């Protein structure tokens, strides 16, 4: 199992961890 | 940033808290 | 952006928020 | 379960906390 949080990954993985604190990028 | 310490390297819950908001 | 965690995408999150509580199925 | 949860539908970082031990 890769481990790295790449690209759309890493914006799920903020998603998902953000919750309603938001994260930049989101327009 | 974020991409080196999540995508190159691995970061955990606690450093990717950091790049919220 | 897929918001989705399926298989491998779904252990990942796991490693991300269980960090040392662990989880199934790490044998 | 699980897969319903977060696969099928989208789950929340306290639902997936759920799952962790």
């Amino acid at each position: 199992v890769n481990q790295h949080l790449c690209g759309s990954h890493l914006v799920e993985a903020l998603y998902l961890v953000c919750g309603e604190r938001g994260f930049f990028y989101t327009p | 940033g974020i991409v080196e310490q999540c995508c190159t390297s691995i970061c955990s819950l606690y450093q990717l808290e950091n790049y919220c908001n």
